[PDB]
């Protein structure tokens, strides 16, 4: 469990696909019933460790809601400010880990075989029939 | 309400109706009673349902738009999750119709005409007419509201009707909504789909959302849906293929990359790796990714892993200087995801576990899978606890199993008492996801079926440990519980197609108990330690055995290196180790190491049988290197030591033949023949066609004094006749030719045991020779007659039944109308082919002498009085001067007869005009289904004839009419056979020849992985011929040729299917008339204009879309269509076959299988040059490509062609022997047509060496993509297409 | 019970074929297997072993065929559950496998039974042997194993999943026969119903292809609750009064049907036939399905009161449409005097009848006859009478109404039911032959005399296996009456000519069938002449005299080497010779001196005198 910044932006955008700031300010005029499974699904596109649906909601309702309210930089504005440096730093570190990991015959005579002289198959075939006899 | 529903599901009548009365209280807030009111809408008693509907219907405006908003936004469907709530939506909207208007129907064409309508087309009676008018008067009182009331109710009892109604309803009323309303409605729809209320509905199979999302897609003004949500809906609501198909559509036409990411993930989820690979090769930023994917897509995971590692470091150098470029992240995630995957296939389990638990950014899921494979249980337990908290997905079934693994192989001490619930819980959970997967089983289903093998192993694994417990240890019953389960494991293995990672899962898990087993026996006369170590030794050898078969030799050596660690192995198992080790080196200065193990091992001890196999390996290994004379004695000692080892005999023969092909030493040839036949003797059925093919091949070198044939005759005893059944046509070509009297002693033995297998071929040959002779008894005819003579003495009843069947066959020949029309179709096709050859020159051209004979022969059969006086007049001379004028005459007469034959009967009963077939029955004679013996199937699996179905349907085949008679096998199945009658026996025999090859190559595909992993096979139809002319072909109905698809939609259009060819030539003539020769550009112009005016690019896609409305059916048909076309495309090129005309390709609608209508080798008439170098190597064409362009052509087709090409390139599969034997017969046929000796060898040998040139050339793998990518690009490139024959329909 | 245990089973199987109600015979075996199975397994098991080949081959044949659902369910149950343990059953295992795939489909208790037998067979047969025996059926067996996972019953799924796991890799092995896909062949709009909203007065056309089929399926179902049965009837009814165009009334209709000419002029001699029916277009397929729904809704109680007066009045309508379309007054061009049975008389997508053809009614009547539930024959028999009654009234005479081209289709279509493989479909044909014969004018029956004769003989010939729930026994009676109805001596010249010609043809067919290998048809052909010999005063040989040309090349067997024909035919040749010669006028005096008679006479002699097994046991024998 390591927290990120771009994942917060993914949370924001995912929520923007359904309800509003106070999640169900009124669940909007109609009943749209926020779907935290979908929000967890989209955010995982930018992650290597699953953000379970239950925990995904908590992060939005715990830190994002206060941080988005603000009245620290807004979540939209930190993401632009960060220049995605953290995410690049993440994969650069991972690449090193993978590279560092990436760094790591007398028996024949006793059997009646005159191994010195090959026997043409015609003789061997004929020899085979004799044993049958 | 909450308690009453669950506890007492049979007494809600009192309550349900009560809440209806509460409608008054709501107005006079108790809003929390919605979840009971909704449960009252569904109920089961119809009377209550209507009572609850009226309040629901009352509570909203009677407007289509308003109700659509209510169902989407206003209403909440959570309360009735288990229900298919769309039924209410259908009921809601259908209640807004005009219930008063009298019933009607727009489709006036289908209405039954009124009694008096005939007039407009220009006493007992009066009481009847007066009485009837009353009945009609009652009908006039029926109002449309009557149907809707009954219609709506009928949906509630049948989901299937409800599901099909909404998909057919919403798009229809979506049109009604004004463009303004549709705009707003589309705005609410997107949030509605992703709402959390549907979350409850994921599990139920026909999910309400699944039917809803399917319905919208048909809306003519497309509804925009985010690709992100589309992936989600496809993942959860078993809507997989509609999402990908819908995603593909916009991806094709249309920040424009989010679509690809969502599409890419779905393909990975569907496990359509070949299709997934094609997508990423198109969009991958780095050239490294394409090289990595292409390597990984086929195997060679050693190369793919490195190609990823190359990309990462080069990308790493980019980061320090450049920014993130957000769009690149999905690419980086690809390498990490797939570098891990390739690591698993490489058995690098230790590194992965160490990598997964790095200092930071831990990967508990990765640690989970790999930690237990190594003995690092302590890491396993840590990983499991921290993933259980976030066990997020289907993995729940996977997580539950790993609890058992920890439960069994406890870090300190196991319990294995509560595992039963664990395995049962995992098994139930695994099935839960299976319900969430598509209808047709495909690669996405593999993990569950792949897992089911290992989930059970956990349960009986617990039985292993339970016995090891001292409470029940040592007991005979428990000991025999240990023995049998171990024996069961030894015979229950996955298939080669399974990824080596899973193969590790089965065996690594089995390894733990094969190590726990020795411990208990280590405490006593306990030989069970020997059994346990034997299991691990064999299990590890078997696990490493596939790693070689997969091509990952290097890892295979490592796995076989593990067994050295074990203190002791049964000597038999160690023999497998060296045999698997020597085989590993054989597949790849490597000689020294291979020669080191072979010489070092077996210092002084082994038994006779195992010594021979060992010494046998020496010769084949020696033969590879230059030193060969020592190989001969190595074989001689090996073969004669055991004398019954097929490998020694067969491999020894290869050496003799390999030498004998050069220097033509006769005495060596008999050495090769003797070895091969002896090898096939012990071996039964398959794995002998490769050896037999040589025997027949080497038999062509035989001199006038048939020494080799004498060698064949002497040593063809013992070899059971079953093995010969695959080579009946080849034998007959030998029997008819010289020295047949020597082989006649053999065929009589094959016929003596399989009379139906040889009689039909032999009957065709003898009757074929007779007609050949009668054109102008000979020994070959006498030879054939002698076989039948004796073959009639035995099984006289069976032969009479066969001849009786064939005798009745003559009644199936088409009548004169179809017969002549067949001549016209044949004549027109030849004229077009001749016409194209005369193109560039004067477009008027002249009628060729061959064309005159056909027309001159046409009037002979024609010269029906009304037609007769016109045809002879119209054909005043058999073609006057102009070829291209003649085709106009034929086309006019094509339409005249085509309509004439349209009124001909489609039925005629067997009992009519032929009695024997109808009177035939099972007790009459045991006769196998026609064409049953075409391939010597090892198992019994033979279906007798039981009844010729009394009804035969007359059908059209590309350019002819054929009678389709349905057979009923003894098993009860109905086998539809199609009685093909055709002249030109020489051509027909050739057509069967290539089919024999494709049937001989099919077993080749199964053995290897990269081909079996894609379900590659040639789907060759079963064709057996009983005449010089007619034959029986196993035709499955619903199979319609590609050209017929063009005609079907062309007929719907206002054009004729032959317009393109006519426009191509006349347009060519206009430019040609001016004085300028046909340039390349003008060829492009006519093709481009035709493709944009008369044959639209999306012709085939349109037909498939309408013919496969269900999403899951369209994709699988397309996937199977693409795979089959790959084999057809490869075969048409590598085998140098005749071009694939549109009428030749037979598409099977039911399954998607493609079988080409009678391919044949493209051999130059003058010489056996085998020229098959037309502009495009194989038919790809726009419309077929349009079906698949962006991904299907790139990923599946290119991968499929490469996989097949690599499979045949294997030296183990003696395709050289297969091709040489079949082609030799083909060359003989060519020589007779054009008008013996070693000169035959030059033609066949040069021909085969030409085929293998293409096979290896397009099979070899370079540091990147294979040579196939170039030709497929050349196959569809407009430059090559425009240069092809117009009759080929390159536009099509 | 060890003694005469074979008689119980051997007789039970053979009797079940001929008996009218075989269900008791097979239920007897099911009772036997349960009692012997697990209760007495010392001698009976050994005594059962000789029965296995024929019994399993028998039971395998029955399930392979198609019978009533409850009948089929029993059959697959009997093929499994035989009182033979794992061993001693392997040699006949392939015969058992075909039931196994059937068991995995169908009733839940059968699915569990199929898995139960498959489960044990998996463990005890070692994978390589079992898989080989699964190869012939693996294409459909595995697809059944995959499907049963989705089944709701948890016990079924878990067991099905477990066995798939036991199938280590074979469970996912590539299939030579891919899963069959569902494809729509016709690219046309099916039947639809106009629907209009108040929204800008725009209208839709909701397709009825599923609703009509779904409504019909409800009527077919034996456990649908009465409310939905009524709704299913309403959907079918409301649809028929939609496709049926109501564009006539009283004066307009009466004048057309009161016209001269069509009541006096010779009715056109046009022959209809479904041989030329291009294909059941979705409208016609739905229309036929809609009608059979109406017919069924009439038979079932609690719906007849509002259905029978409807279907009865509807059948009168279609015949009035058919007559008005193919009778004297106007008739469509497809029914003109010299026309041919073109496709213009059937609904079609390119050259149909520009409007649904009335003949779809006959298709609905025929399908009702072939429906497994034989109670539908009674309602269908009502329709045939009704159309005949309306035709007789409208055309002014019985024999005239029978000359109508419509009845040429009725004879052809209903007779076609005798060529279906299901016994109930065949029985529907034979019943139709009996009804038409007994309710239609004698001369017309003579016109279609041979057509019925050939169809009846086929039913008897076809059902030599498991015969029926009493079909051939019904066929033989109907065939006997057919000859009696036609051959009975009368008196006008027209009728006399037809009887003389019709009698000439029938005897030609019967004589031809004297030597036929099929015992059932052969004996009846032998017996059918006897009834003719009694119906008329003509002696049997006088009846067979004109058609000597047929049997001419067999009574004297023409030395057709008497081994190139099977045992069954040899019986026919010998039996036909016996019957031909035994007649006191003794056609074809088999003189020994003449060639190919001494040969035949000697051959049958040596055949009789053959004592030892070897001489008696020839390759044919």
């Amino acid at each position: 469990p390591e927290w990120l910044i771009s994942e917060d932006w993914a949370l924001l955008q995912a929520v923007k696909q359904l309800l509003e700031l106070p999640l169900n300010l009124t669940i909007v005029s109609p009943a749209h019933t926020p779907n935290w499974d979908l929000v967890s699904d989209v955010v995982n596109s930018c992650s290597r460790i699953y953000r379970s649906s239950k925990q995904c909601r908590n992060r939005y309702e715990n830190v994002i809601i206060p941080r988005e309210e603000g009245k620290p930089l807004r979540t939209s504005q930190i993401y632009a400010q960060d220049e995605n440096a953290t995410h690049t730093q993440l994969y650069t570190s991972h690449f090193d880990l993978m590279k560092m990991t990436a760094g790591k015959a007398s028996v024949l005579a006793e059997s009646g075989i005159n191994y010195d002289k090959p026997l043409p198959p015609i003789q061997v075939a004929s020899l085979r029939a004799e044993r049958i006899a | 309400m909450t308690y009453i529903e669950k506890r007492f599901p049979e007494d809600l009548e009192l309550n349900a109706q009560f809440l209806d009365l509460v409608n008054y209280v709501y107005r006079d807030l108790t809003a929390k009673l919605e979840p009971a009111f909704l449960s009252g809408l569904r109920c089961a008693q119809p009377l209550i349902r209507a009572k609850f509907f009226e309040v629901f219907d009352n509570s909203m405006k009677r407007r289509v738009y308003e109700r659509l908003l209510y169902v989407t936004c206003s209403q909440n469907w959570e309360a009735m999750g288990n229900h298919f709530w769309i039924k209410q939506c259908i009921e809601l909207l259908l209640a807004v119709c005009e219930k008063s208007t009298p019933i009607g129907t727009s489709c006036q064409g289908a209405m039954l005409p009124s009694i008096t309508n005939v007039i407009n087309l220009a006493n007992q009676l009066h009481m009847l007419t007066n009485r009837h008018d009353k009945f009609l008067d009652t009908l006039r009182e029926v109002k449309t509201g009557a149907l809707l009331s009954a219609f709506v109710q009928l949906c509630h009892i049948s989901t299937t009707l409800a599901e099909k109604t909404w998909v057919q309803l919403f798009p229809r009323l979506w049109k009604i909504l004004s463009d303004r309303q549709q705009h707003a409605l589309a705005g609410e729809i997107s949030p509605f789909l992703c709402s959390g209320s549907h979350q409850v509905q994921r599990d139920c199979q026909p999910s309400a959302l699944n039917c809803f999302v399917e319905a919208m897609s048909q809306c003519v003004p497309p509804i925009p849906i985010r690709p992100c949500v589309l992936k989600y809906l496809g993942k959860t609501h078993n809507l997989w293929f509609r999402s990908t198909l819908m995603l593909e559509h916009q991806a094709f036409e249309k920040p424009q990359q989010e679509i690809l990411d969502s599409l890419a993930e779905l393909y990975s989820l569907l496990q359509e790796e070949d299709m997934w690979a094609g997508l990423w090769q198109k969009r991958c930023k780095y050239s490294e990714t394409a090289t990595a994917i292409a390597y990984e897509q086929h195997g060679f995971f050693e190369q793919a892993q490195e190609s990823y590692e190359k990309a990462m470091d080069k990308a790493k150098k980019e980061h320090e200087r450049s920014n993130a470029s957000p769009a690149i992240f999905p690419e980086y995630q690809l390498w990490e995801d797939h570098w891990i995957r390739c690591s698993k296939e490489l058995n690098q389990w230790e590194a992965l576990t160490e990598y997964g638990q790095s200092k930071g950014h831990i990967n508990p899921y990765l640690v989970l899978e790999c930690a237990w494979r190594v003995s690092n249980w302590t890491a396993m337990k840590e990983a499991l606890v921290q993933v259980e908290v976030s066990c997020p997905k289907e993995m729940a079934w996977k997580v539950n199993m790993y609890r058992g693994y920890l439960a069994i192989c406890h870090p300190e001490e196991q319990q294995l008492s509560f595992i039963e619930r664990l395995v049962e819980m995992a098994s139930s959970l695994a099935i839960r996801e299976w319900r969430r997967l598509p209808h047709v089983v495909s690669h996405v289903h593999t993990p569950l079926l792949q897992a089911a093998q290992q989930i059970i192993e956990l349960q009986e694994a617990a039985q292993i440990n339970a016995g090891l417990q001292p409470t029940n240890l040592g007991r005979n019953n428990s000991l025999h519980d240990m023995k049998t389960v171990v024996k069961t494991w030894r015979n229950r293995l996955p298939i080669v197609s399974d990824d080596l990672s899973h193969w590790s899962s089965i065996f690594m898990w089995r390894q733990h108990h094969y190590q726990g087993k020795p411990t208990w026996s280590g405490m006593p006369s306990s030989n069970n330690a020997m059994l346990g170590v034997h299991a691990s030794a064999s299990a590890i050898i078997q696990y490493g055995k596939i790693a070689r078969k997969q091509g990952l030799v290097n890892v295979a050596l490592d796995i076989l290196s593990r067994i050295h660690t074990i203190p002791t192995v049964p000597i038999v198992d160690c023999f497998q180790k060296i045999r698997q080790q020597v085989k590993c080196y054989l597949q790849l200065n490597e000689c020294m190491q291979g020669l080191e193990v072979i010489e070092s091992t077996n210092l002084k001890y082994f038994t006779k049988e195992m010594t021979a196999e060992f010494y046998a390996l020496k010769g084949m290994f020696l033969a590879q290197i230059n030193k060969s004379e020592e190989a001969n004695k190595a074989f001689s000692a090996a073969v004669q030591m055991h004398d019954v080892l097929v490998k020694a005999w067969a491999m020894w023969g290869d050496y003799l033949e390999n030498i004998f092909v050069k220097e033509r030493q006769l005495h060596l040839g008999v050495s090769a023949i003797t070895c091969y036949l002896h090898a096939c003797r012990h071996q039964n059925e398959s794995k002998s066609r490769k050896y037999l093919a040589k025997v027949l091949w080497l038999l062509s070198f035989d001199d006038d004094k048939n020494t080799l044939a004498d060698a064949v005759d002497k040593y063809c005893i013992g070899v059971p006749p079953i093995q010969w059944l695959a080579w009946i046509p080849q034998l007959l070509t030998c029997l008819v030719g010289s020295e047949g009297k020597l082989l006649l002693n053999l065929i009589s033995q094959v016929g003596r045991v399989y009379p139906q297998a040889v009689y039909f071929p032999i009957r065709t040959l003898y009757l074929t020779l007779k007609i050949e002779q009668r054109e102008r008894a000979t020994a070959p005819m006498w030879r054939c007659s002698r076989i039948m003579h004796m073959q009639r003495e035995l099984h006289p009843t069976l032969l009479s039944s066969l001849e009786g069947i064939v005798d009745q066959m003559v009644w199936f020949r088409e009548n004169w109308h179809e017969e002549v029309l067949r001549q016209l179709q044949q004549g027109l096709a030849k004229c077009y082919s001749v016409a194209f050859e005369k193109s560039g020159a004067v477009s008027d051209a002249k009628i060729t002498p061959h064309t005159l004979n056909f027309v001159k022969k046409l009037v002979s059969t024609f010269g029906k009085l009304k037609g007769q006086f016109t045809t002879d007049f119209d054909f005043s001379v058999p073609g006057s001067m102009k070829l291209h004028n003649l085709i106009s005459k034929l086309k006019k007469w094509i339409k005249i007869l085509e309509a004439k034959t349209k009124q001909l009967p489609k039925f005629f009963l067997i009992e009519e005009k032929c009695r024997f077939l109808s009177n035939f029955s099972a007790q009459t004679a045991e006769v196998e289904i026609p064409g049953e013996f075409l391939m010597p199937k090892p198992t019994h699996y033979y279906i007798k004839i039981a009844r010729f179905m009394p009804r035969v349907e007359i059908v059209q085949k590309h350019n002819t009419a054929a009678r389709r008679l349905y057979i009923r096998g003894h098993n009860g199945k109905i086998y539809p056979y199609l009685v093909m009658n055709d002249a030109c026996l020489t051509e027909s025999r050739r057509e069967e020849r290539v089919l024999q090859l494709l049937r001989l190559l099919n077993p080749c595909l199964e053995k290897r992985k990269e081909t079996t992993k894609r379900h590659l096979f040639f789907t060759v139809p079963r064709v057996v011929a009983v005449s010089p002319q007619m034959r029986l072909v196993e035709d499955n109905p619903s199979s319609l040729s590609l050209v017929e698809i063009y005609k079907q939609r062309c007929a719907k259009k206002g054009i004729e299917h032959d317009n393109p060819i006519s426009r191509y030539y006349d347009r060519l003539a206009t430019v040609q008339a001016r004085g300028t020769q046909a340039s390349h550009q003008v060829l492009r112009d006519i093709l481009k204009e035709v493709q944009s005016n008369m044959v639209p690019r999306s012709m085939l896609k349109e037909w498939a879309l309408h013919t496969f409305p269900n999403a899951t059916d369209y994709w699988t048909f397309r996937k199977m269509f693409t795979i089959q076309l790959a084999l057809i495309g490869f075969a048409e090129f590598v085998l140098h076959l005749n071009r694939l005309n549109p009428e030749m390709l037979q598409i099977a609608q039911d399954t998607g299988k493609l079988n080409v209508a009678y391919f044949r080798f493209d051999i130059n008439d003058a010489t056996g040059d085998l020229d098959a170098n037309r502009p495009v190597p194989f038919r790809l064409t726009p419309n077929i490509s349009e079906f698949l362009t962006t991904i299907g052509v790139s990923g599946p087709l290119t991968a499929s062609m490469i996989a097949v090409a690599r499979c045949f390139a294997q030296p183990n599969f003696k395709v050289d022997g297969i091709l040489k034997t079949v082609l030799r017969d083909e060359i003989i046929a060519w020589h007779k047509k054009t008008q013996d000796s070693q000169q035959l060898v030059s033609l066949v040998q040069k021909a085969v060496t030409a085929i293998m040139t293409r096979l290896h050339n397009l099979a070899q793998f370079e540091g990147g993509e294979s040579k196939v990518n170039t030709l497929v690009a050349a196959a569809n490139s407009l430059d090559n297409l425009c240069r092809m024959d117009p009759a080929w329909h390159p536009w099509l | 019970l060890k003694p005469h245990l074979h008689k119980i089973v051997n007789s039970s199987m053979e009797l079940a074929q001929t008996a009218k109600e075989p269900y008791n015979y097979f239920l007897l075996l099911r009772a036997l297997f349960r009692s012997i199975g697990g209760g007495s397994h010392d001698l009976l098991y050994q005594e059962f072993l000789p029965l296995l080949p024929n019994l399993l081959q028998g039971l395998n044949m029955l399930q392979s065929g198609l019978h009533k659902q409850h009948m089929k369910d029993l059959f697959v149950e009997l093929c499994l559950t035989v009182p033979v343990r794992l061993s001693s059953l392997l040699p006949y295992l392939p015969m058992l496998m075909d039931p196994l795939v059937s068991a995995l489909n169908g009733s839940q208790t059968l699915v569990s039974q199929g898995l139960r037998t498959l489960e044990l067979c998996v463990d005890n047969l070692q994978p390589d042997f079992l898989y080989d025996h699964i190869q012939p059926v693996r294409a459909e067996l595995m697809q059944a194993l995959w499907r049963t996972l989705r089944n709701p019953a948890d016990s079924i799924s878990h067991v099905a999943y477990r066995v798939l796991g036991k199938f280590g890799g074979s469970n996912r092995k590539m299939l030579k026969e891919s899963q069959k896909l569902h494809y729509v062949v016709t690219e046309v709009q099916g039947p639809s119903i106009t629907v209009e909203f108040s929204d800008c007065k725009a209208s839709l056309q909701l397709p009825m292809e599923k609703a009509i089929e779904t409504a019909l399926d409800c009527l077919k179902s034996a456990n649908t609750e009465p409310y939905y049965r009524r709704q299913a009837w309403e959907v079918i009814k409301c649809f028929l009064v939609a496709m049926m165009s109501l564009e006539d009334n009283k004066h307009a209709l009466y004048q057309l049907l009161a016209h001269p000419n069509f009541t006096e002029k010779t009715i056109p001699n046009v022959i209809i036939s479904h041989r030329y029916k291009a294909q059941d277009t979705p409208a016609r397929k739905t229309f036929e399905q809609a009608l059979t729904g109406a017919f069924m809704s009439a038979v079932i109680k609690d719906l007849r009161p509002s259905a029978l007066p409807f279907v009865a009045s509807l059948i009168r309508h279609y015949t009035m449409v058919a007559v008005a379309q193919q009778c004297g007054p106007f008739l469509l061009p497809c029914y003109q005097v010299g026309s041919q049975p073109s496709t213009a008389m059937f609904h079609s997508e390119e050259n149909g009848s520009k409007g649904m053809d009335p003949l779809v009614l006959i298709d609905a009547i025929a399908i009702c006859m072939a429906y497994e539930e034989k109670e539908l024959c009674k309602i269908g028999e009502v329709a045939l009478a009704v159309i005949f009654d309306v035709a007789s009234i409208i055309l002014g005479s019985k024999e005239r109404a029978c000359q109508l081209p419509l009845f040429s289709y009725i004879v052809e279509r209903l007779c076609a039911c005798c060529y279906e493989q299901a016994w109930y479909a065949k029985l529907g044909g034979v019943v139709s032959i009996k009804f038409l014969m007994e309710r239609l004018p004698l001369t017309w029956v003579l016109q279609n005399q041979q057509t019925f004769l050939k169809a009846l003989l086929f039913v008897m010939m076809d059902l030599t296996g498991e015969v029926s729930n009493g079909a051939v026994a019904m066929a033989k009676t109907t065939l006997e009456q057919l000859l009696m109805r036609c051959a009975t001596p009368l008196r006008a010249e027209e009728i006399v000519a037809a009887q003389e010609k019709s009698f000439h043809h029938v005897t030609h067919d019967l004589v031809r069938e004297v030597t036929s290998p099929n015992s059932t048809v052969r004996k009846q052909a032998m017996h059918s002449l006897q009834v003719l010999a009694q119906v008329t005063g003509k002696s049997v040989t006088v009846i067979m005299e004109p058609h000597k040309e047929v049997l001419q090349d067999m009574v004297p067997p023409k030395k057709h080497l008497l081994r190139h024909q099977p045992a069954n035919a040899q019986i026919g040749l010998m039996e036909g010779n016996t019957f031909c010669t035994t007649l006191q006028p003794r056609l074809f005096t088999m003189d020994l001196n003449v060639v190919e008679h001494k040969v035949f006479y000697t051959e049958l002699l040596n055949l009789c005198e053959a004592e030892d097994s070897a001489l008696t046991k020839l390759p044919c024998y």
